[PDB]
RNA sequence: UAGCUAGUAGGUGGGGUAACGGCUCACCUAGGCGACGAUCCCUAGCUGGUCUGAGAGGAUGACCAGCCACACUGGAACUGAGACACGGUCCAGACUCCUACGGGAGGCAGCAGUGGGGAAUAUUGCACAAUGGGCGCAAGCCUGAUGCAGCCAUGCCGCGUGUAUGAAGAAGGCCUUCGGGUUGUAAAGUACUUUCAGCGGGGAGGAAGGGAGUAAAGUUAAUACCUUUGCUCAUUGACGUUACCCGCAGAAGAAGCACCGGCUAACUCCGUGCCAGCAGCCGCGGUAAUACGGAGGGUGCAAGCGUUAAUCGGAAUUACUGGGCGUAAAGCGCACGCAGGCGGUUUGUUAAGUCAGAUGUGAAAUCCCCGGGCUCAACCUGGGAACUGCAUCUGAUACUGGCAA
């Protein structure tokens, strides 16, 4: 299959596309304490479905902007 | 062009010199793509001197590698076993 | 000290400083020894200690101890400073190296006979 | 590189016979032992904790002629080899080729030994070594080549090789002048009385 | 500087002069085509669209263009008569 | 507030043995069942005894040997500011292996020789000493 | 250093590139980044690794190897598969040089080498014999890569300065309670040995190829030419009076440096008298100083030995492993509370953390293990282990998390 990502939209308000905070749960390397870490991703919708505050999965493709190296696959989980 | 070559290796007056693949415009013990066996022109009258992995050659001139005069020459030595 | 703690702000051991500003941290420097001293020690000794102020190289002028019995250092003296405290005199940092560029080695001396830049006698 | 000196000073300060003059005669005799290593040296010590373990690592040098990087080297391989370093230490230390020779008989001292190993006097299986601390493998056989072979000083070592305890770990035999190491010295086949526990506590502070 | 290189550097005149003209005349031809496509013209744009296209893919095959350049050009400038046309 | 009840259960039984106390009661709960039946198993307390419906009370029976103690020092490893999770190559053993560790496997609460010995790492909750 | 950002963030369309892309332009939207530290400031090439450490870490990133960046300074492109090009072009600038005064020329952070700077760091060497590179069908030409040689104890490792005997316990030195003690089997005497250096002979290996003739096969119309394989014949070594071996003469050419109050192994006498001076800390020296200076004696290391600088250790004195906070430093004056951290108990599901296995990768060297070659060692080297990681797939579901009750 392909590799994907899961994550929360962080705002909107961008023109066919959208930002996603990524939450990885990684251990300290000195303190060995399990903490969460971000990753603010932005990331390319067509037709911009996804809104604020929804949970969406995400791929990798090409370039489409600066950054923005990432598309979604399937919104989930919307409930406001 | 890749190029099965050797490379010296050894101590002062006493070169151990490694065949390898490389990338022909790389330095000569710089960087390889693999290594591939060894010849050491002295190593004391024993058993080998030499071993050398011909299966790994073949595929590399099957890619289109090529070989310098001494690595033909110690393919022309170990033939298929002497 | 509890570990969410130390993951907002770690531990910081602090540098602990050169105690001989000899820049880049050189073992010997050269300098010209701006002026030649007799300098009185802190209170429980007493006596006249023999000591160079030097103008050094790198632009640092710093006081330097001169070892040994007689020196015969004068003013211009290009000299090579060597790095360990006097410590019974307030403020030298450095020592000179005897028998190096115009110190020369402490006279009749048989002991210990390397630091204080003198040759082997004949015997 | 090596000491040259007065070697029974070496032998009084340690308070042991070293075995650094085994020579002619028997039991020193002209050393006085024990009495004064140098002028103040009537005087008991009252010896410290690092002066035993020094005095015991120097006990065990000045015996095998070693020196201190030379020995320190010793005492880091005998560490990383598997095993008890104290015995690997002494195992390393017999193994030297110097002391073998001294073992078979052909040197009355070690530096004699030291003095036909270094004068290329001495062969390990069939090829001449002139280095003193050459690392004699297990079946081997050392021998004294055809120069230097019926020369007295070897006869003589030979005479008073009877003399002393007939080493086990060995096939001594002196009709034709070779010997055989057969296998590394056990720790309960040497000496006895050296405590490597205190060369082992030396090196590890 | 004294060396072989005194004759790659007049080398490297001469063929600097020999592709500047060649891709000069190539970039006009390519004006042609879109500044026909800057008025209306259909046919005056496909005339020179078949102008353009022997000397670009010429130009490629000689080793100035490079070809996909050549490609876009004319994929581009297709576009633009089926935006037209 | 109670935010780790496993290291409640260890503090009530360290302090049960330091009180020569001759039994334990506490809360109940599945891990500590669990803990509780290895520590049976490998002999550290005498025995243990779930009662209640709706609120249901652990009590451990305690040991004593001599007039000592026999669980000579429990701690709690796998605390919830700072969880430990061990591979089984990572896998301690506690007194040179004469005081078993209780690793929550995969496959069960466990200690760390049958741990070990089934292959497989996890959570290591507390050392038995 | 708390706000930064207007091609800025995104969209549509045009252009551009080898290729996606605000890469660029026009228009539209008003975003984007930021306390999980943006922006600004100081410093810095990064890594495999190296040093220290029991380890976790801490410091560092000389040689060797991978990647990046730079080529007098600032900018630009041209040629080309590849450069915005170390020994190419163009412009500008600073410096240096030539000039007929109109203008020209140059770029060692290639190898040697100079001047300067500095505590400090090397020859204006030999060869393309090997290995590699460029060109060439090849012969071969070029190669300051490379192989070697020169200088330097800068390090690591090895060997030597002899060995045995030798009491008249010599003389002389130093101490002495003047009995002696010690230097000291030390020296001398006597008997042996020749490592290495010195002198003279012998002599591997790094040499595989390449050239010239044949013979066979292939190809072909051809028994030519060419290719391949055998065979024969001369040859190809900078190092290099090589490594190594043998012979010669004679102990003959070959031992210093620090320290001796405690820490810290090793003690007395004499000189000096708060001086001269010593010292890492404690501190010695103001008349009998085991601490200063000398001597005798001893101790430690040894072609080295000390000092200085720097790092880690010791230092559990930044404590993750692995510390503390009533009085030694340390509990906010007290609360409320957001973000954060943590969360009672039961069942079901998931399987993100966690665990197990597999696969791909984690360059080679280095460290470690078992072997092999240099007379050994350092050194070189074969195979493994390791690289504690990351990604993917397959499972397990006790604990933690998500979801539902």
């Amino acid at each position: 299959k392909i590799r994907t990502l899961q994550g929360r939209v962080v705002s909107d308000k961008m023109e066919k596309s959208i930002v996603v905070a990524i939450e990885r749960f990684v251990k300290h390397p000195i303190y060995g304490k399990f903490i969460k870490r971000t990753t603010k991703l932005h990331v390319h919708d067509e037709n911009n479905e996804c809104g604020i505050g929804d949970v969406v999965e995400i791929r990798e493709c090409r370039p489409l902007s600066k950054t923005k190296s990432w598309t979604l696959v399937r919104v989930v989980e919307k409930a406001v | 062009m890749v190029t099965i070559r050797l490379a010296r290796h050894g101590a002062k007056k006493r070169p151990f010199y490694q065949v390898v693949v490389a990338d022909s415009r790389n330095a000569r013990n710089g960087r390889f793509i693999e290594r591939v066996g060894f010849f050491n022109p002295i190593a004391s009258e024993k058993e080998e001197g030499t071993r050398l992995d011909l299966d790994r050659i073949a595929h590399w001139v099957g890619q289109g590698a090529t070989i310098s005069d001494r690595v033909a020459a110690l393919i022309k030595e170990v033939n298929k076993a002497a | 000290a509890t570990v969410n703690q130390l993951v907002r702000k770690p531990r910081a051991r602090k540098v602990a400083k050169s105690n001989v500003p000899a820049l880049e941290a050189c073992p010997q420097k050269r300098g010209v020894c701006t002026r030649v001293y007799t300098t009185t020690p802190k209170k429980p000794n007493s006596a006249l200690r023999k000591v160079c102020r030097v103008r050094l190289t790198n632009g640092f002028e710093v006081t330097s101890y001169i070892g040994g019995e007689g020196h015969n250092l004068q003013e211009h003296s290009v000299i090579l400073i060597r790095g360990g405290r006097v410590k019974d005199l307030p403020g030298v940092r450095y020592h000179t190296v005897r028998g190096a560029l115009d110190c020369s080695g402490v006279k009749d001396r048989k002991q210990a006979r390397s630091k204080y830049g003198v040759k082997r006698p004949k015997a | 590189a090596r000491y040259l000196g007065p070697k029974l000073k070496l032998s009084r300060r340690e308070g042991t016979d070293l075995f650094l003059k085994s020579g002619v005669r028997a039991i020193d005799t002209k050393c006085k032992i024990e009495q004064a290593p140098g002028q103040h040296g009537a005087r008991k010590p009252r010896l410290s904790d690092y002066g035993v373990q020094l005095r015991e690592k120097q006990k065990v040098r000045r015996i095998y002629g070693v020196l201190e990087r030379q020995f320190r080297n010793y005492y880091k391989e005998a560490a990383r080899l598997k095993g008890n370093t104290g015995e690997n230490l002494l195992a390393l230390l017999e193994g030297r080729l110097d002391n073998v020779v001294y073992r078979m008989g052909f040197g009355a001292t070690r530096a004699e030994a030291r003095q036909l190993v270094s004068h290329k006097a001495i062969m390990v299986n069939g090829r001449v070594v002139n280095i003193a601390s050459y690392q004699v493998s297990p079946n081997d056989v050392v021998s004294i080549r055809e120069k230097a072979k019926k020369q007295s000083r070897v006869k003589a070592a030979l005479e008073l090789a009877e003399q002393r305890e007939k080493p086990t770990w060995l096939e001594v035999d002196a009709g034709k002048m070779e010997g055989t190491f057969k296998r590394k010295p056990e720790r309960s086949d040497l000496s006895a009385d050296i405590n490597e526990h205190l060369i082992v506590e030396l090196y590890s502070k | 500087n004294i060396k072989s290189a005194k004759k790659r550097a007049i080398q490297s005149e001469k063929a600097r002069k020999h592709n500047a003209s060649r891709r000069s005349m190539m970039r006009t031809f390519i004006k042609k085509v879109y500044a026909a496509i800057e008025a209306g013209d259909k046919a005056a744009a496909q005339k020179a669209f078949n102008e353009m296209q022997p000397i670009v893919d010429r130009q490629a095959a000689k080793g100035l263009i490079h070809k996909n350049k050549a490609a876009r050009h004319k994929a581009n400038l297709t576009a633009q008569i089926n935006k037209l046309a | 507030s109670m935010q780790d009840p496993i290291a409640d259960m260890l503090t009530r039984i360290r302090n049960g043995q330091a009180a020569n106390k001759a039994a334990v009661t506490m809360p109940s709960s599945k891990l500590k069942v669990a803990i509780a039946n290895v520590l049976k198993e490998e002999g550290f307390i005498e025995d243990f005894k779930v009662e209640g419906d709706t609120k249901p009370e652990l009590e451990l029976t305690l040991k004593y040997f001599q007039g000592k103690a026999v669980v000579e020092s429990i701690q709690r490893v796998s605390r919830p500011g700072l969880r430990i999770y061990k591979r089984k190559d990572e896998l301690p053993k506690v007194m040179a292996g004469l005081g078993i560790a209780v690793v929550s496997t995969s496959k069960g609460v466990m200690t760390d020789r049958a741990a070990r010995q089934a292959g497989l790492g996890g959570e290591i909750i507390c050392y038995v000493a």
